[PDB]
Order: C-alpha cells, then structure tokens, then sequence
C-alpha cells in the first residue's frame, strides 16, 4: 500500500485498513494519480472543448467547427455569428 | 403543454403554428426562411392541401400585433416509412411558398450535426417543448405560447419506468422520451409537431419534435419525441433538391 | 456486449471510485455521472478497467446526489448501438458524498481554490470523535463512525 508507493504522477499516499488514498495533483486523477487529465481531448469528452462542432483526426489534434452562419475564432473552439439572425440565438436576450 | 409557463414573447422565435382552413393544425419549427419541420401525422387528414398556412412571429392567438408573418405551405414531405396513424417516422419537412423575414421575433433553430446531436446534445439533461395545445389532458388549448422544460431519458430507463401497457407503439430508435411520470408536466394534444430544443453553449438546436405518444400527462408515462438525429441527412438532402411536383411528398428514408 | 453489474461506490475521505463487473472480454466501458438535474459528464473513456475515479466530479458538490452509468461497447465498433440506437449501459446507486463517504484534523480529496479541505472544514460540527479515537458524524444514517487508531 503506501509503503509500496502506489500513487504516481506526484501523488501522496495515505494509508487506510490495507487500503490507501492517493492525493493527486491538479492535472491527474485515478486511484493511483495515474490518469492525466490532458490526454482525453476527444469529441466524446465534453465535445472536445468545441463550442459547436468537434472532429477527431487520426494521430492529430481534433478540430472544432461552426454551424452555417458562424465562424470559428482565433482560439479554434469558439464560434461567432457572421449574420444578423444566426440560428439558435434569441435576439431579445442578446 | 401541461405544467409549462407562458413563453416570454420573443423567446421561442422558431415556433410555428400551422393552420388549415383557419383552424389550428399542429406546431412546427423554423429551421430556415422557407423550411419548417413538423410532425407527419398532422397531415393524416388533410384533403384541403392548399388551405394550409404557417404563422411565425405568433404568440397570443387572440389579438394581432405587428409580428405575425404567414406563408402558405407549398410542400409537405414525410419519410416514405411513416405509416398514416403511427408515431414512428413522425417528421415532416414543409417548404413554404415564400420565405419569412427573420426579425427579433422570427429566427430559425439550428438543425444540429448528427454526431453533435448523438454525442453532445443528447446528454444535456433539459430541453424545452412549446405550443398552444391543451393545458390539461382534455382541457382548454392556450392562447399565449406555453413552453415546458423537460428531462430526457434513454430508452432503457424510459422502458424501465413506464407502466406496462396501453395500445402503445414501442420506443424505436427513431424516438426518445422526455418528461415526468408523476402526470405533472408534459407536451399535449395541440403541441404535435412543435419543437424540443436543447441549449448547448449559447445556441439552441432542434433535438426533437413533439410526437403523439401518451394521450397527454398520464401517470407512469413519459412523452415521446421524434429523434431528429436520425433524419438530419434526409432533411438536408431534401432541402437542396429541386422542387418536385407534389404538395404531399413521401421521400425515401433513409 | 454484456452490461456491467454490481456497480459499487467505494469512497473514503471523498476519494470516490466506482467499481463494477464483469472484467471485459472484448468490450470496453465508458462511465457517465450526473446529479439529479445535471448533464451527464463522461470519464474513463473506452477502458477495460472495472473501476472509474469520479472524485473530481463529486468533490465539486459533496452534498448533491450523483447517479452514474457504465456503457459497454465491443472493441472496434465502439459506436455500438442496440435496437433503440443507444449503447448498452447499467446505472449505479446514488451516492451523496457528504452522507455516504467513509471516514478514518485530516485532509480530504475535497479541494477549494486549488487546496484540499479537511475533515472539519467539510463536516463542521457534524464531526465528533470518541476516546480509543473514532470519528463519528451522528447526523448520519450510514457510515456514521470511522475506525480507530
Ligand atoms: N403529449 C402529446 C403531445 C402531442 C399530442 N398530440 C395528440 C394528438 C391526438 C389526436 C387524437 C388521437 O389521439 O387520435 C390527434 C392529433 C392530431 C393533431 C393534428 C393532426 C391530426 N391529424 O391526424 O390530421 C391529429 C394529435 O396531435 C396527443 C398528443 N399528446
């Protein structure tokens, strides 16, 4: 258990009744602080971070897209409308 | 709509109201200036195919204000797999005669991209359904537009929680369920065709179409919607084809 | 694809892990967790593990009640859908960290603005001790006492 340092990626182990508790650092999670939070940037994982559409590519980063009437911005995730009455926006709450 | 509130005029801009001979038919959604989506059964008893109009901008059905826009419906296309009288493949694409003018009270709803629908919108818990349909299983229809916020369920949990029978269709892969089962909130007769809209990061997309599953606000039951995801392809394809020669059109599906 | 079964929450000082069965011969699992009224968030994407760590999510509001489900996909067609075009899944019991986590000042996996909170900063006057010492949260239904040192 802790003796047998099971916690990875900087984590600290706390012992219990044979069991232990790993306290990980902000970027990792898992029983043994082993999963890295920054390696699951896929479209199934919170839409890849894209505001509207996301695409996963083989061996290369996923790309975000926009709906007709909007343009992807500089950050590559957010879309902004290029029209006056872009779909799905409520003018009176704008 | 049972359990809903009144939609603050202008907050449901994609809501359509179809009329036949002047009488209310169904509701519908505006996806673009000449295209509206509604529920195929609403055209099960139409033999006055030119006396069909669509209104946008609408809110209070008793007074006219400066907003309602009306266009005749030039064409009605339904899956060639819908069966006159069922709830499966209950989707209709209506081609207006002339476009509408978007304004603060008339904007379309984004028809989302399948993948995004299936993978992201579908796990957004609450969406809105709206209409001027009965306010109680067999009560008065509304005059102001009413909107209901419902939770969606996956078929496994819907089936799991519904009471067992009535002469119900099955929840096919072309449907989904949303609602409460404690007969408190639900879509209702008169709301048919209207929208089920999900709000994802700032925009609303059309995730469903109010079908007719459950008389209206029953107990041990949920409301059934048409799963639009299964039809984006189809709609899109139809929206880019030449006008073809028919008011009712039954397009091949898929 | 068989669905997962025996979904269990294993939680001590808020470190919350869900575990389940079976151990997957040619299928993968993905876990989703939500609150009664929240959207579902996915974790442990397409794994072959039978445990998922949700601490990150439940420590956000330890007083909410979470519900989770595990989906099973064959491996390869991890798009897999069944008759009603959705992926095979099973749900877990509800877990309300604050009322069902296990106990052992102590640090918890609960974090506030980057730091970790402690047993008392999390249970205020609902935490009492005994003398050998045991930790007791009398305002509980289950897991009201800890163990002893
Ligand atoms: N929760 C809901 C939501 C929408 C609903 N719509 C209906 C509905 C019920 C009937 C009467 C019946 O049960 O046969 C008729 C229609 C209806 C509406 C418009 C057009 C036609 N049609 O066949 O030309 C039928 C309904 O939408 C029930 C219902 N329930």
């Amino acid at each position: 258990q802790c003796a047998s340092s099971p916690c990875q990626n900087g984590g600290s182990c706390k012992d219990q009744l044979q069991s232990y508790i790993c306290f990980c650092l902000p970027a990792f999670e898992g029983r043994n602080c082993e999963t890295h939070k920054d390696d699951q940037l896929i479209c199934v994982n919170e839409n890849g971070g894209c505001e509207q559409y996301c695409s996963d590519h083989t061996g290369t980063k996923r790309s975000c897209r926009c709906h007709e009437g909007y343009s992807l911005l500089a950050d590559g995730v957010s879309c902004t409308p290029t029209v006056e009455y872009p779909c799905g926006k409520i003018p009176i709450l704008e | 709509i049972v359990g809903g509130k009144v939609c603050p005029k202008g907050e449901c801009p994609w809501q359509v109201l179809l009329l036949v001979n002047g009488a209310q038919l169904c509701g519908g959604t505006l996806i673009n200036t000449i295209w509206v989506v509604s529920a195929a059964h609403c055209f099960d008893k139409i033999k006055n195919w030119r006396n069909l109009i669509a209104v946008l901008g609408e809110h209070d059905l008793s007074e006219h204000d400066g907003d309602e826009q009306s266009r005749r419906v030039a064409q009605v296309i339904i899956p060639s797999t819908y069966v006159p009288g069922t709830t499966n493949h209950d989707i209709a694409l209506l081609r207006l005669h002339q476009p509408v003018v978007l304004t603060d009270h008339v904007v379309p709803l984004c028809l989302p991209e399948r993948t995004f629908s299936e993978r992201t919108l579908a796990f957004v818990r609450f969406s809105l359904v709206s209409g001027w349909g009965q306010l109680l299983d067999r009560g008065a229809t509304a005059l102001e537009l009413m909107v209901l916020n419902v939770p969606r369920l996956m078929t496994q949990d819907c089936l799991q929680q519904s009471r067992k029978v009535g002469d119900s269709p099955n929840i096919t892969e072309y449907m989904f369920c949303a609602g409460y089962s404690d007969g408190s909130k639900d879509s209702c007769k008169g709301d048919s065709g209207g929208p089920h809209a999900t709000h994802y990061r700032g925009t609303w997309y059309l995730t469903g179409i109010v079908s007719w599953g459950q008389g209206c606000a029953t107990v041990g039951h949920f409301g059934v919607y048409t799963r639009v995801s299964q039809y984006i392809e189809w709609l899109q394809k139809l929206m880019r084809s030449e006008p073809r020669p028919g008011v009712l059109l039954r397009a091949p599906f898929p | 694809t068989v669905a997962a079964y025996n979904l269990t929450w294993k939680s001590t000082n808020f470190k919350t892990i869900l575990e389940w069965e079976p151990k997957p011969v040619n299928q993968v699992y993905t876990v989703q967790i939500s609150t009664k009224s929240g959207d579902w968030k996915s974790k442990c994407f397409y794994t072959t593990d039978t445990e998922c760590d949700l601490t990150d999510e439940i420590v956000k509001d330890v007083k909410q009640t979470y519900l989770a489900r595990v989906f099973s996909y064959p491996a390869g067609n991890v798009e897999s859908t069944g008759s009603a075009g959705e992926p095979l899944y099973e749900n877990s019991p509800e877990f309300t960290p604050y009322l069902e986590t296990n106990l052992g000042d102590e640090r918890t996996l609960v974090r506030r603005n980057n730091t970790f909170l402690s047993l008392r900063d999390v249970f205020g006057k609902d935490l009492i001790y005994t003398l050998s010492v045991q930790a007791v949260i009398p305002s509980r239904t289950v897991n009201r006492k800890s163990t002893d040192s």
